[PDB]
């Protein structure tokens, strides 16, 4: 990383390393929960995103590689590209900033594209726990905004977000696009805005999305389209928390697997028969994280896998050494997502997975700072959101 | 990354040769790839190579799966293995400072198995499983129904073996695989590192001491020509209704073998065409709606497979097939072969930039290109090739392998 503020107040974050691949991009603070619902911000920028690179035949004969990643509270864009397509790449990420809405024909385009997210497999599995958490875990309702539209329900362009991506971008790019970027960030209006966002606190709901999956997604004959998933979320720490890489270990004590060596693996895969997999994510926002564990098996065995997720939690307090270690040990992966990852820890304000700094964060965690995470997360009642029928309540009772 | 190098290649007195390129990082990508694969097989052992990769995994003497799970776990020796229809490999990428444990692990593993009826048969039902698993995604389905019908001989087998052939693989026939297959002259180790190559090879020497000389070279058992391969166009057609209203489809042509002067063509042509992205489709396509594309071209001993498949509902089906051969065909036309020539080029090109990144890939092409090439061909020489392919090369591709040719054909069709 190296930092720069340009002269109309623009920050701009470079990634250091060799050359090879370029990258450029832009983040910036606006997410799902900045539309009036589900799927509208995702939408709003797609559309915005294919008018910006002028068609997918461009695209492809830039070689061009784009990504667009929008969460409830922010949102990026990067494209990477080889040297001899940098004007293409630049003018494409200039357009993308130039605050002009898309065309409805694009937007309609676009809207077909998102209803159809699970069948085209863009709505996948790990896709589905962030609207579970979301949607069951804060005190404001907005963070049930997701990406993918519901089949009965409408979408709508927001031109207004459009217009403030400009106001509130700060710009990404590998270290040899320092010119160029240095050029295009002096072209955008001085002087950013600056809005307190505050993630919204923890609040224990009890939901469900019961809706029906769709049996292809993607090229696969879902082996999970009739399978229920829990989601149980407890608040933890930003991601700029001395406590995170505690969180980090936290997480991988729990670790779990698929039916096709952890606590949720061991416990909960291992313990309910036709339980297809389980796993603990520590998840961050702006100012606070989610410890979530999601669980996904037959609708009639959720209460029981909770059981054996509570058991899972008692058992973390007299956890042996060796796993501790080993918990720490996990954590430590190494391994184009090196950019995605740089532009995503820029926006968090913490150390990329992938630098000694976080690697030596890690390696520091002690039991104590474990206690600690472990005692202050599971005073908590959970946050439980179903995907599908069975009742919330019951599972929450299992806590209580 | 790695900087237009060239590997260093050093025989042991054993007969191991060791293979490094020079790496900068802290990443280290080493192991074993050997000629093994399913090419090389035939009806009565069919997916034998992949059941001898499990089975060389689940542990030796020195090594038992107890003691493997504790170097994951423990100590960061986190061990991967593959095989594809014409070679297998078994690495590590690690931190340098575990370079003896992990040369030790991989050539005890690889090269000193243990091999039982016991762990044989008790790991039927993962390979079973694993089986299962892949029929579930129909793009691999697909894409082994159009070797299946384009090729009578071996490569038409399933890497894994058909359902049938996994329940009747025995341990004496996993042992004749190690022992026909896994012999020094038919493998390399290989190392992508900033290591020195004399520290890779020091440390390859202490992990390979228990191991004996060849007293002679019986003709390989994975040499090309005991394995010739015949493309025959066919065309076959699948019900699978749980689909819905939805079809897969695969079209295939014979490709050149890897050493072809028309290689390079074809793979040129084969990216202009490419894939879709969710923002990404070749100036080719004229229907930019149609679902998906995927496109790829292998070479197999004397010949090869270029396939183009992709699912569309049943309504779009027949649309995506005309659209495809469209594409193919315009590639052909005065007016845009120039331009599929420059496209398709640099397609090619930004796929190797994007491979230069990581030791694992780089590794992996290493290896491939040690055991499949006649010479090594390293990326400058290769580039150079790419850049003097001309327009007439492309014609002369299309005129051996693509005019005039029948195609192989499969459809999975939800209604059909
Ligand atoms: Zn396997």
């Amino acid at each position: 990383c190296v930092s720069s503020v340009l002269p109309n107040g623009i920050h701009l974050k470079l990634m250091k390393g060799p050359r090879g691949v370029c990258s450029i991009g832009a983040v910036f603070p606006i997410g799902s929960i900045n539309s009036p619902k589900t799927a509208d911000t995702q939408v709003t920028l797609s559309s915005k995103l294919v008018e910006s690179l002028i068609s997918p035949k461009h695209v492809f004969m830039h070689q061009v590689y784009p990504f667009l990643q929008v969460n409830r509270e922010y949102s990026y864009l990067t494209l990477q590209f080889l040297p001899e397509s940098t004007t293409y790449a630049i003018e494409s990420l200039k357009r993308f900033l130039d605050g002009a809405a898309p065309a409805n024909t694009t937007f309609d385009q676009q809207k077909q594209l998102n209803y159809a997210a699970e069948q085209l497999g863009e709505y996948n599995l790990l896709e589905k726990y962030k609207d579970l958490v979301c949607m069951s875990s804060f005190s404001n309702k907005s963070y049930a905004h997701g990406n993918y539209a519901l089949q009965g329900e409408k979408i709508d362009l927001n031109p207004q977000i459009l217009k403030e991506i400009p106001k509130c971008t700060t710009l990404v790019g590998s270290i040899d696009m320092y010119e160029e970027l240095v050029k295009l960030g002096g072209s955008l209006s001085p002087f950013p805005k600056v809005k307190l966002h505050i993630t919204s606190n923890f609040e224990p709901n009890h939901v469900n999305k019961n809706v029906k999956q769709s049996s292809l997604q993607g090229s696969k004959i879902s082996m999970t389209s009739s399978l229920s998933i829990m989601s149980l979320s407890w608040p933890s720490c930003g991601a700029k928390s001395v406590e995170a890489p505690a969180y980090a270990v936290l997480s991988k004590i729990f670790g779990g697997g698929s039916e096709f060596s952890s606590l949720l693996y061991t416990k909960v895969v291992g313990g309910v028969a036709r339980c297809h997999q389980a796993y603990a994510y520590n998840n961050f926002f702006t100012t606070g994280g989610r410890f979530n564990i999601n669980v996904v098996a037959e609708d009639r065995n959720l209460v029981k896998a909770a059981q054996l997720v509570r058991e899972c939690i008692h058992s973390v307090e007299t956890i042996e050494d060796k796993n501790l270690d080993a918990a720490r040990g996990l954590v430590i992966t190494a391994g184009d997502k090196r950019f995605n990852e740089f532009v995503r820890s820029s926006y968090l304000g913490c150390k990329p997975i992938y630098s000694s700094q976080y690697k030596k964060s890690i390696k520091e965690v002690t039991r104590k700072a474990v206690e600690k995470a472990l005692k202050q997360t599971f005073s908590y009642k959970p946050a439980v959101a179903v995907y599908g029928p069975a009742v919330p309540n019951e599972i929450a009772k299992v806590f209580e | 990354i790695s900087r237009y190098a060239v590997p260093q290649i050093s025989k042991l007195s054993n007969g191991v040769r060791v293979a490094t390129i020079p790496v900068i990082g802290e990443a280290t990508t080493l192991g074993y790839w050997i000629k093994s694969g399913s090419m090389y097989e035939n009806a009565s052992n069919s997916g034998v190579s992949h059941y001898l990769q499990h089975v060389i995994f689940r542990g030796n003497e020195k090594y038992p799966q107890r003691k493997l799970e504790q170097l994951a776990e423990y100590e960061g020796i986190n061990l991967m293995a593959s095989t594809s229809r014409v070679t297998t490999n078994f690495n590590a990428t690690i931190s340098n400072d575990k370079l003896d444990v992990a040369t030790d692990v991989l050539s005890q593993l690889v090269l000193n198995p243990r091999i039982k009826k016991s762990i044989v048969d008790n790991e039927r039902d993962t390979i079973l499983a694993e089986e299962y698993e892949v029929s579930q995604d129909i793009n691999e389905v697909i894409w082994d129904k159009l070797h299946e019908i384009s090729f009578k001989t071996s490569i038409g087998f399933p890497i894994l073996g058909s359902h049938q052939s996994i329940q009747k693989i025995t341990t004496e026939m996993v042992q004749s695989q190690h022992s026909n297959f896994f012999n020094q002259d038919n493998l390399y180790f290989v190392a992508v590192t900033s290591l020195p190559h004399d520290v890779i090879l020091k440390s390859v020497e202490k992990a390979t001491q228990f191991l004996k000389p060849l007293a002679s070279h019986p003709k390989l058992a994975s040499d090309n020509d005991l394995h010739v391969q015949k493309f025959e166009p066919n065309q076959k057609q699948y019900l699978l209704p749980q689909l819905g209203d939805n079809a897969f489809v695969a079209i295939g042509f014979e490709a050149p073998s890897l050493d072809s002067p028309l290689y390079i063509p074809s793979q040129i042509v084969k990216s202009v065409i490419g894939s879709k992205e969710k923002y990404s489709v070749s100036p080719l396509i004229e229907n930019t709606n149609i679902r998906t594309l995927n496109s790829y071209s292998f070479p197999y001993g004397n010949s090869g497979l270029t396939a183009f498949f992709g699912n569309e509902s049943i309504n779009n089906l027949n649309g995506w097939v005309n659209t495809i051969f469209q594409s193919i065909g315009t590639i052909f036309s005065n007016e845009n072969i120039e331009g599929s020539l420059n496209v398709g080029r640099l397609c090619v090109k930004s796929q190797l930039a994007r491979g230069l990144s990581s030791t694992r890939t780089i590794a992996d092409e290493l290896g491939n290109n040690l055991l499949l090439r006649n010479e090594y061909m390293s990326l400058g020489k290769w580039d150079e090739l790419l850049n003097a392919t001309n327009i007439n090369n492309i014609k002369e591709y299309f005129d051996k392998y693509i005019l005039e040719k029948n195609a192989s054909m499969v459809i999975i069709s939800g209604k059909q």
